[PDB]
């Protein structure tokens, strides 16, 4: 079964630091390419930032540019947001998305309301 | 042209006439000798002659000499009976003249060689395109005709070879109208392929049915048409011996309306690369190199390298822009089928994807 | 919704460790004696032309001889395919036909897709031509399958994430099968009809009791989106297709996974699944316009019905299991012995 | 002109001259 | 065989119906249409079930647009039904707390779907006059959306509407240009994205479209003739 | 939410108050039905074409 466990949210001062961990498990983490979504409240699931199925390419939401750094250890088989300089707005629940299809550059649907391989979500208050 | 025939009857003219001439310290007696009437012998001196003017080939400004004796009778060839004479003035024109068969010889073969090897390329490519029912379509099909028009104008220039060139009978006319015809067609299919391209492209969505039976009738009947009126003016007007020779405005009959269709198919050709640079503009040097590419490869099917000699007119056979011409388009045309073969069935994507798949099934 | 969610983790634990307790081996380490099929030189005999566009789907006949076709042209075609003949050419209000069934009585067809509605069309007809005989609205989803129980009942499924029985006479939905998080693509009838097993865009394939509407068994293993699933001929047993270009045969009575079927150059998502009639063939159509026949006790590759010009989006075995017709993307259904 | 129909036209028109002025070659050897 | 004869003249029949309808289908350019629902895809719909077909046409040229309403956001597999379709026109909801992130993403995927890697895609930048309010006023704040905008600059090919603020078309211009760097990216040839202006009562969204749709079909024929 | 969550713990305890046998009696029971219907089975063994009606 696809499970995606978000963990290491929590409160954080304004601009302090903070580590989001996407613990895989049930697929070939390495296949997928990975993203994190973040449903603010009040607010549809925008989405944060991307990393490809080696590591090898990344995106983030303009918001998020140079302030967080996205990772994938693939060994471990596990994602990584480092966030730093957190202004409050990015208070919001952190999904780990991943992508439907695996060895596809595409990758639909991971913002929708009710996608399926998507992380339960990790708190993070600033 | 004055042939030898028509020649024997100007000879046979002069003949008659110096024979009336012959019945209406001595002179020779007036005399003929198939070549020349000469007068009265002087005694003793060589009596020269203007070269005749009914001769086509002598330099008519020469004299021809004869020598008589001092009794009256032309001087004989020492051992023999044969009347002495000097016809050297008028042969200053003449030559043995190998270099023009040579050249004739050699465009032969080499237009027989490339249409050889379009003939072979092209049967592979037809083959290739009829036995996979994947490529069966509009652009194929046309593909196909246009294959099969280069097919029947390189077997029918080989008939001609073959029947003209190894009998004014209806077995020579009718191989000349083949090679015309098939000629034609080959012409007109080129043309046929220059008007679906651009209608694939200009003609914003295109409607199959009202034209591609069109475009078919386009290729074969109109060139049989104006075959057909060829022949018919032919038989009219003309109707002399083997139609390999030229008679008059006539052969424009086939010439205009094959001319017509090359003016027609470059008018198309740069228009369709206007195109395909501003499509190349729409999405630099890569840019400039990929649509010099897409002329190079679109050249053979449009036969843009007539556009080079079609306005050349009868251009005498000894001369540079002859001999170039005859080279330049015994070899271009000749290998433009190959060309086509080449690019537009080995090259296509389509067919090599086909071929391969079919290679590995097999295997 | 805390307490819910532990609850739920922990009842996952437990499912996990009794699937393991009941598997410690898979199929192939059991299917040791069995003899390999070797290879499978399935070729084409009959080839369907006259679709326009992709043939999203297609269904046999009871009969095994009539197969009704749907494509993506708007076009429900029914096929002789002994003879190629077209038997009746159906044109289809919604040209987005995504599913189309041929009913066991073969008297009627039901075709689905973008339009949420399940058209039935009666073949049988006084008039002499197909009319439109039912419609079955209700999903606000995309019908992605429908197969008839009968003349009158029809379980169907629909990008809603629900499948929906339905009856016909009435145009009433019978039961709801609701429990799927993502779009249900397929389902399959058991041979008994009492039966039916559909897999959805959650990765997760739900087997359902049609009387009652629960979903008895939930399967997973699957990475991806389960696009095809079909029964094993027994009714114990079915398959699915899935995105992570990886088939998967998992037993109704051991609610896990029996074995998976994928090799290394198979990065392409199976799209269409069916076993023969006595099971040991699956036929699998993936995105690679290949269609593969997995020895399913073996799990190698038997054989590959290579020829489809595009994508194979649709498969089927005949009841007596002499042909098989695969349709695709490129607008031909071609018949296989 | 058309490449391929003046060749022809050309073969023609002169194998005719060319063998008219061989028979010409032969009168003028016979006699001269 | 006279069960035979009786089949074959209804097949002859159904065949004859069907090239009868092949003519029609052939002639008709299927259109998906996708967007959120802010992005005015319905006014552009009235302009001109779980699928809401619009038959239109142009300069007699007919035209299928299938606006997916009634269907879940999940798009992942209806989305592959469109691969044949002439063109995608993808509208755009840029004026969720990031939408028009969302609508890059979303064009992304379109662009390097599998699918429809050979389906061109038209791009409405719907909302331009609101962007322009929104801009003007401040209260769009793009420029913390993308901080990459604090940098961009109007490209030197870029035409101003007539009476555009210089900050309006720097505004629509970056849009343009992050679409453009998603489709330019990993393009190939094999497909094209075809961005534009316009607002939702633009009367010429059809001429736009139809436009690019000829263009589209030109390419593919070039496509299959090795042109390009 | 709430609801969801519920039908979601329902649908799982159910799942978890089936029974389950052992999987090598799944795979006994497959290989059972594959051998008994091989000979019916004219995809894997190929009839003669008097018997196959695609000729």
């Amino acid at each position: 079964q696809v499970q995606l466990q978000e963990s290491g949210g929590g409160l954080v001062q304004p601009g302090g630091s903070l580590r989001l961990s996407c613990a895989a498990s049930g697929f070939t983490f390495s296949n997928y390419k990975m993203n994190w979504v973040r449903q603010a409240p009040g607010k549809g699931l925008e989405w944060v930032s991307d990393i490809s199925q080696s590591g090898a390419s990344i995106s983030y939401t303009g918001s998020v540019k140079g302030r967080f750094t996205i990772s994938r250890d693939n060994a471990k088989n596990t994602l990584y947001l480092q966030m730093n300089s957190l202004k409050p707005e990015d208070t919001a629940v952190y999904y780990c998305a991943r992508c439907p299809a695996p060895f596809t550059r595409d990758c639909f649907d991971v913002t929708s309301t009710t996608y399926a391989y998507r992380g339960q979500g990790t708190q993070v208050t600033v | 042209v004055m042939t030898k025939e028509e020649q024997i009857f100007l000879l046979h003219r002069a003949q008659a006439q110096c024979e009336k001439r012959l019945k209406e310290g001595r002179p020779c007696l007036p005399e003929w000798d198939h070549i020349l009437c000469w007068p009265l012998g002087a005694p003793g001196e060589v009596v020269a002659v203007p070269c005749p003017d009914y001769i086509y080939d002598f330099n008519h400004k020469g004299h021809a000499y004869r020598r008589c004796d001092r009794n009256g009778s032309w001087e004989l060839v020492p051992g023999h009976n044969r009347t002495w004479a000097n016809y050297s003035e008028c042969v200053k024109f003449l030559t043995n003249e190998t270099r023009e068969r040579e050249v004739f010889d050699r465009l032969g073969m080499i237009y027989t060689v490339g249409y050889s090897v379009s003939l072979a390329s092209l049967t592979v490519a037809v083959l290739i395109l009829a036995y996979f029912r994947r490529l069966h379509c509009t652009r194929n099909y046309i593909h196909m005709h246009l294959f099969l028009s280069f097919m029947l104008r390189a077997v029918s220039i080989f008939v001609k070879d073959a029947v003209l060139y190894s009998a004014g009978y209806a077995g020579c006319r009718v191989a000349v109208t083949f090679f015309l015809y098939f000629l034609a067609t080959n012409y007109y299919w080129i043309l046929v392929e220059g008007l679906y391209l651009h209608s694939l492209i200009f003609m914003a969505f295109f409607s199959e049915k009202k034209y591609l039976w069109g475009f078919t009738v386009f290729g074969w009947g109109l060139p049989a048409v104006f075959v057909a009126v060829w022949v018919s003016v032919r038989a009219t007007l003309a109707n002399t011996g083997c139609w390999d020779l030229s008679s008059g405005n006539k052969k424009w009959i086939i010439q205009v309306p094959i001319l017509a269709s090359i003016v027609l198919n470059f008018i198309l050709f740069i228009n369709i690369v206007r195109v395909l640079a501003t499509k190349l503009r729409e999405t630099t040097r890569q840019q400039y190199r990929k649509l010099l590419k897409s002329t190079l490869v679109l050249m053979p099917l449009f036969g843009v390298h007539y556009i080079v000699f079609m306005a050349t007119p009868y251009t005498e056979v000894s001369g540079t822009l002859w001999q170039v011409q005859m080279h330049y388009e015994m070899l271009f045309n000749s290998f433009q089928g190959f060309f086509v073969a080449i690019i537009y069935c080995f090259c296509n994507g389509e067919v090599q994807a086909e071929i391969k798949k079919s290679w590995s099934r097999w295997t | 919704l805390d307490q819910l969610r532990q609850e739920a983790e922990q009842l996952k634990n437990q499912i996990r460790d009794a699937r393991k307790a009941c598997a410690d081996a898979t199929l192939s380490q059991i299917t040791n004696n069995i003899d390999p099929v070797g290879r499978i030189q399935m070729r084409t005999r009959r080839t369907l032309r006259g679709h326009l566009a992709k043939i999203y789907a297609m269904h046999w006949g009871t009969d095994s001889r009539l197969l009704v076709s749907a494509s993506q042209d708007g076009k429900l075609i029914i096929w002789d395919s002994y003879t190629t003949n077209k038997v009746h050419a159906i044109p289809l209000r919604s040209s987005w036909v995504m599913t189309c069934a041929y009913a066991p009585s073969g008297n009627y067809v039901a075709c689905g897709g973008l339009d949420n509605i399940c058209s039935i069309y009666n073949l049988k007809t006084r008039e002499g031509n197909v009319r439109v005989s039912r419609e079955l609205a209700g999903h606000t989803g995309y019908l992605s399958c429908c197969r008839f129980l009968d003349d009158n009942q029809i379980v169907t499924s629909s990008g809603d994430t629900t499948c929906a029985l339905w009856d016909i006479e009435t145009g009433q939905q019978t039961t709801t099968f609701t429990g799927h998080t993502g779009d249900v693509m397929s389902l399959s009838l058991a041979p008994d009809t009492r039966l039916f097993v559909s897999g959805a865009c959650d990765a997760s394939a739900k087997l359902w009791d049609v009387r009652e509407g629960m979903c008895r068994q939930t399967f997973t293993g699957h990475e991806s989106d389960i696009n095809a699933i079909c029964f094993f001929p027994n009714g114990n047993a079915f398959a699915t297709g899935s995105d992570d270009a990886t088939c998967r045969l998992f037993d109704l009575r051991a609610d896990q996974e029996l074995m998976t079927y994928s090799h290394d150059n198979i990065i392409c998502g199976i799209t269409s699944v069916s076993f023969s009639k006595s099971g040991r063939l699956l036929l699998a159509g993936y995105d690679d316009f290949n269609c593969n026949v997995w020895d399913a006790l073996k799990a190698d590759r038997a054989g590959v019905l290579a020829g489809h010009d595009n994508r194979v989006s649709c498969l089927g075995v005949t009841d007596d299991g002499m042909a098989v017709a695969t349709g695709s993307w490129d607008s031909f259904l071609k018949i296989w012995n | 002109a058309v490449a391929e129909i003046q060749l022809m036209h050309q073969r023609a028109k002169w194998i005719q001259d060319a063998r008219r002025r061989a028979f010409l070659h032969k009168l003028i050897a016979e006699i001269h | 065989r006279n069960e035979e004869k009786a089949q074959r003249e209804a097949n002859k029949k159904i065949e004859k119906q069907l090239q009868k309808d092949k003519q029609v289908y052939r002639a008709t350019h299927r259109l998906l249409l996708l967007g959120a629902g802010e992005s005015g895809k319905n006014t552009i719909v009235k302009q001109m079930s779980g699928i809401f077909e619009t038959k239109f046409q142009v300069d007699k040229v007919n035209f299928h647009m299938f606006d997916v309403g009634a269907q879940r956001d999940e798009r992942r597999k209806w989305i592959q039904c469109f691969n044949d379709v002439t063109a995608i026109i993808f509208v755009v909801a840029s004026s969720q707390t990031n939408r028009l992130q969302a609508a890059l993403k979303l064009f992304d995927s379109i662009w390097n779907n599998k699918w429809l890697r050979d389906t061109s895609v038209i791009l409405f930048l719907n909302k331009q006059d609101l962007l322009a309010e929104k801009v003007l006023a401040g209260k769009s704040k793009i420029e913390d959306y993308f901080p990459e905008f604090a940098r961009y600059t109007t490209p030197e090919d870029a035409t101003p509407e007539p009476g555009e603020d210089p900050r309006v078309t720097r505004a629509k211009y970056f849009i343009r240009d992050e679409f453009l760097r998603i489709s330019t990216a990993s393009g190939d040839g094999r497909h094209y994205c075809y961005p534009h202006f316009t607002c939702a009562v633009d009367t010429e969204n059809i001429r736009r479209v139809f436009n690019d749709c000829r263009d589209i079909i030109q390419r593919m024929h070039l496509r299959q003739y090795e042109l390009l | 939410s709430i609801a969801q969550a519920r039908k979601l713990v329902e649908q799982l305890k159910m799942e978890a108050n089936i029974d389950r046998i052992k999987v090598s009696k799944a795979a006994a029971d497959l290989m059972a039905y594959c051998e008994a219907h091989a000979k019916e089975d004219p995809l894997l063994t190929p009839v003669p074409a008097s018997e196959n009606p695609f000729r």
